């Protein structure tokens, strides 16, 4: 059976450094996995929520990260804000669905100190200005190596003058209940309930 | 790449990243104080601003090493030129401190001067609040004249000696920066260079402003003639049907705007304007709902939405805690993609329009945020406000209000309400144009020494009668400084930006409504749901001031010059209506009539022989004051302390000739009848001749 233990072992990452799980040739139980959280949104695309639990697919992929619930509108399809521009771009070329949930205190999931996302990521030069770098669907930002130091205050910019790159981070205070987002994509079959 | 180009680009890279960090901390400290007014927050704001100012001054001197003639890249060259502007630092430290003392004294006099009732010296008034309330709502001729003359007599005379020394110091600073004078230095915001066919010279601004004002004048005369007819009903005694308008009856202390005259000049009293305030209350709107509707308007034309931090960091409502804040709507661009709006929002129609105006400023900031740090501005000083105005124009139309549910689906618009709406717009927009043009023309000629100090007051009121059609109610000599009684003159701010912004805003609206395929009169246009109009606007907004402002103007309007035809098109329905309302009236004004000309006595003197200096004029007023005292004590059995300040002298020629009239002590509205003054002069005719040593032929009172 497909194992989700790596999810519960440590703290979830931030949105720009999301973790990914790929499952092939195993038996999955989506009902048990989502029964542990308080689901607040289950927006699905090109598939039904009931049909997603009992289907058979060749590959299954899960992306998860810490995400505050009040930013839910900035993850919807067709958004042009900084969340989709610089942090995570959802791939709609395959049937994929998005779930937002809260972690009860009964579940043993370590939680981070705060929520962090990037507001901009660009290359700078005095000849022309700033050239933004936009994230591709399903891929990581090129400013990822500049977030290793971290951000102490909101709108702090971490720079690298050798390659002339800059990234800005925005901080949100950690809530009483850890809030996370799951993006589940499927492709068509060795993975069945 | 040139070696100098490489060294300059390396210098600008380190400056741009350092300046972003220091400027952001200065803005964040200022925001914290404005939303939380404490002594501790004021201290933090001062420290952060001083650190950013110190860094900028040190980097400005390092930039002086680069020669702009050697730089080929126009973007690098434009950044270096901005960083090399010394400003007031060109003056020696002795004179720089002297100028700062003068500037602070004039700002303190303006904000703390008081005018007091003659009957009760203990009851005094400030300009705001106080005299501003009187000049906005009062219809008492005598009380409006008390506040108008009191402000200029008590505060304007203190600023006269200080403004003369301020002009000398400003011209010395301007010449140290290789300008002709300070007015020439102020016109450098409109200088454009670097592109062939888009160059704009500083001297072109004076000629272009005069050319555009000529085409505005026929419309302003129809509005002037209409307001004069209405004001004759309110003030039947005091208004001449063919002359200028008295300066103290214009709804404002300076008559800058005619907005407050609308209740007295309404075209149709039984057709009230559109007031959707009650619909918002009946639908339970709140401040957050108001800004959500503004965000929808910008998205419909293709502009980006607000950032997540905008909704969490802004102060959209008045705080309910023990926090004291400044309630003035402003849009803040802190840096690093941090945008906020500070507003004390009520559920009213006026605040609905202000929210669209302020979010337009945010959209402009977000568009040029990709420019280099020093180029993140508007195209010129008039672009930013012009963008804010056009957003409010579309949001106030009945078509827009019906689409958002604030008007019923079967709402019908009648043409009598349209004239009411257009007349109210003209009292604010058209009425201020001659005031703005005339004021900046006067300052330009003062800085060029075209007007000597001995004629400052004289030329001010000659141009008021000629250009604005406004006449002063009492004569003023060279001890007054009437321009300096305005905020922008005594606080060292340029004024031409209000003239050009008005022209830009109607050029922009006419171009965007054409892209939106609007069919009908221009004032009924809404650019909502038009992504073609939002593309043209966005092509201009993202340029900043990295190029010529003429090129940015052509991206939206398709031409490189100012044009007042779109403004004349917007007011065409009102223009046709005014010409029918003024059919039996007089259009235009004569510059000779005055409110005090009917009671004046003409004095003709032929000394040839001593020179008729200012001291000889002071003696004449005392002699008249003496005659008035004797006539009242002997013929009326009354004791009145007439002084030399109760004698008003006007129309003083190089030849010895002038006019005078007498007012009662403590009352500038109580003019003594001319018949009684003639009796006073006749009784003491002999002694006046002995005072000046002139017989009845050398000195003669006409009409006596
Ligand atoms: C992005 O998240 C990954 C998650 O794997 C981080 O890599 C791990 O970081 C932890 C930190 O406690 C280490 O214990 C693991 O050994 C790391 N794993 C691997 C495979 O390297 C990674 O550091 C994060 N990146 C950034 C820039 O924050
Ligand atoms: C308004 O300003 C006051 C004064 O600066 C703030 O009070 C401070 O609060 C912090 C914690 O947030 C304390 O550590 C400081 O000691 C307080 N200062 C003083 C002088 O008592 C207050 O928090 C501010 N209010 C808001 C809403 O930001
Ligand atoms: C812009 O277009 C939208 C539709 O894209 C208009 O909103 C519609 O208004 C009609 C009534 O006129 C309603 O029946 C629809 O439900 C509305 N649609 C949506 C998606 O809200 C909107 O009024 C237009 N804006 C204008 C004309 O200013
Ligand atoms: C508003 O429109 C009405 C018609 O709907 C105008 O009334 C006409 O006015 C003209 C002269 O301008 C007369 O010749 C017509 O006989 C009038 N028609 C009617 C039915 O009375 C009215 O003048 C317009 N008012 C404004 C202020 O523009
Ligand atoms: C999935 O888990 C739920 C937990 O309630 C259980 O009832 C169900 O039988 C499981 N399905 C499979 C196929 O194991
Ligand atoms: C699970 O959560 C409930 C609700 O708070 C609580 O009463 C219960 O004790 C928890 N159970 C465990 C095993 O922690
Ligand atoms: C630049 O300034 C430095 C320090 O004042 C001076 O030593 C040097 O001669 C200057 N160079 C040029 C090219 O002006
Ligand atoms: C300055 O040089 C840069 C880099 O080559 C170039 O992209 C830009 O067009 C140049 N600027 C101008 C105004 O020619
Ligand atoms: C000034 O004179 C007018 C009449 O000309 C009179 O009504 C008014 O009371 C006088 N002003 C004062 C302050 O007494
Ligand atoms: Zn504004």
């Amino acid at each position: 059976e497909c194992d989700f233990s790596k999810l519960f072992k440590a703290a979830p990452p931030q949105i720009y450094n999301f973790s990914r799980l790929v499952f092939t040739n195993c038996n999955y139980n989506l009902t048990k996995l989502l029964s542990l959280f308080h689901v607040s949104e289950f927006s699905c695309h090109q598939v039904s929520p009931s049909a997603l639990a009992s289907g058979c697919y060749s590959s299954l992929t899960v992306d998860y990260f810490a995400y505050p619930l009040y930013l839910a509108s900035y993850l919807q399809q067709g958004s042009t804000g900084e969340i989709a521009q610089y942090n995570y771009k959802q791939d709609f070329s395959n049937p994929t669905c998005r779930i937002l949930a809260s972690v009860p205190a009964n579940v043993s999931i370590p939680k981070p100190d705060k929520y962090i996302w990037l507001s901009q990521c660009y290359s700078f030069s005095a000849y022309s200005g700033d050239v933004p770098h936009y994230v591709l669907p399903g891929q990581y930002t090129p400013c990822l190596y500049l977030t290793s130091s971290g951000f102490d205050n909101s709108y702090q910019t971490n720079r690298d003058f050798q390659n002339k790159m800059a990234a800005t981070g925005v901080i949100s205070s950690m809530t009483d209940n850890l809030q996370m987002a799951f993006v589940i994509s499927v492709q068509y079959n060795s993975v069945c309930p | 790449q040139s070696l100098i180009e490489e060294k300059a680009e390396s210098f600008l890279n380190k400056f741009n990243q350092e300046a972003e960090d220091l400027s952001y901390q200065s803005s964040l400290a200022s925001w914290n104080y404005n939303t939380n007014i404490t002594e501790e927050n004021a201290q933090k704001m001062n420290e952060a601003a001083a650190k950013w100012s110190a860094f900028y001054e040190e980097q400005s001197k390092i930039a002086q090493n680069f020669s702009l003639q050697e730089i080929q890249n126009a973007t690098i060259k434009r950044q270096l030129k901005a960083l090399q502007q010394s400003g007031s630092s060109a003056l020696s430290p002795d004179k720089n401190k002297q100028l700062n003392t003068i500037l602070n004294t004039m700002s303190t006099i303006y904000s703390t001067g008081k005018v007091c009732n003659s009957m009760n010296p203990q009851e005094c008034f400030l300009l705001e609040p106080g005299l501003d309330e009187i000049m906005a709502t009062s219809t008492d001729y005598n009380r409006r004249l008390w506040a108008w003359e009191g402000w200029r007599a008590e505060v304007g005379k203190q600023l006269r000696p200080l403004y003369e020394e301020y002009v000398v110091l400003k011209n010395e600073m301007a010449r140290a920066n290789n300008y002709e004078d300070y007015g020439d230095y102020w016109r450098g915001d409109y200088e454009a260079e670097g592109v062939e066919g888009y160059n704009y010279n500083r001297n072109q601004l004076i000629e272009d402003v005069e050319n555009t004002f000529k085409e505005i004048k026929p419309l302003y005369e129809q509005l002037h003639a209409y307001v004069r007819t209405k004001l004759m009903e309110v003030y039947p005694s005091y208004i001449s049907p063919t002359g200028c308008l008295p300066a103290h009856l214009l709804g404002d202390m300076w008559g800058r705007f005619w907005t407050n005259l609308y209740p007295l000049t309404t075209p149709f009293l039984q057709k009230p304007n559109i007031d959707v305030t009650d619909a918002m209350v009946n639908q339970s709107w709140d401040a957050e709902r108001i800004f959500k509707e503004a965000e929808k308007f910008f998205v419909s034309v293709g502009l980006p939405q607000m950032t997540p931090g905008f909704w969490t960091n802004s102060m959209l409502t008045e705080p309910g805690d023990d926090r004291k804040v400044v309630c003035h709507p402003t849009a803040w661009d802190l840096g690093h993609g941090d945008f906020r709006i500070k507003m004390c929002t009520k559920v009213t129609m006026d605040n609905f329009l202000t929210a669209h105006h302020e979010m337009g400023h945010i959209q402009y900031d977000m568009a040029y945020a990709k420019q280099p740090f020093l180029l993140r501005n508007g195209a010129n000083e008039g672009f930013h406000e012009a963008v804010g105005e056009i957003m409010s124009l579309s949001a106030a139309t009945p078509k827009h209000l019906k689409s958002i549910g604030l008007l019923p689906s079967n709402f019908q618009e009648d043409n009598e309400t349209e004239i009411n709406f257009l007349l109210k717009q003209a009292l604010t927009i058209v009425g201020t144009l001659p005031f703005t043009y005339m004021l900046e023309k006067w300052r330009w000629m003062v800085f060029q020494d075209k007007i000597p100090r001995e004629q400052w007051t004289k030329k001010w009121w000659e141009m008021k009668r000629e250009i604005v059609g406004v006449v002063e109610p009492l004569p003023h000599d060279e001890t007054y400084c009437d321009p300096a009684s305005l905020f922008h003159v005594s606080n060292d701010y340029s004024f031409i930006r209000y003239y050009t912004r008005t022209i830009y805003q109607f050029q922009f609206q006419e171009a965007l409504c054409q892209a939106a395929k609007h069919d009908g009169p221009l004032h009924k246009c809404d650019i909502s749901n038009s992504t073609e109009a939002g593309q043209k606007l966005l092509n201009m907004l993202s340029l900043g001031n990295s190029g010529p402002w003429t090129l940015a103007l052509e991206n939206v309007v398709g031409s490189r010059n100012m044009d007042v035809k779109p403004l004349l098109n917007y007011f065409q329905p009102l223009f046709v209506w005014l010409k029918e309302q003024n059919r039996n009236s007089t259009v235009g004004w004569s510059t000779d009539w005055s409110p005090y000309a009917d009671q004046s006595i003409k004095v003709r003197i032929s000394l040839k022989a001593y020179e008729w200096t200012d001291n000889e004029m002071y003696l004449f007023r005392s002699s008249v004051a003496y005659a008035m005292r004797e006539y009242f004590s002997r013929e009326k059995n009354q004791t009145v302390p007439f002084g030399e300040a109760d004698v008003w002298v006007s129309d003083l020629k190089p030849r010895v000739s002038f006019n005078f009239f007498v007012t009662s002590p403590k009352n500038v509205s109580d003019i003594i009848p001319r018949s009684e003054v003639e009796e006073a002069i006749r009784m003491s005719r002999g002694r006046i001749n002995d005072i000046f040593g002139l017989n009845d032929n050398s000195l003669e009172f006409l009409g006596i």
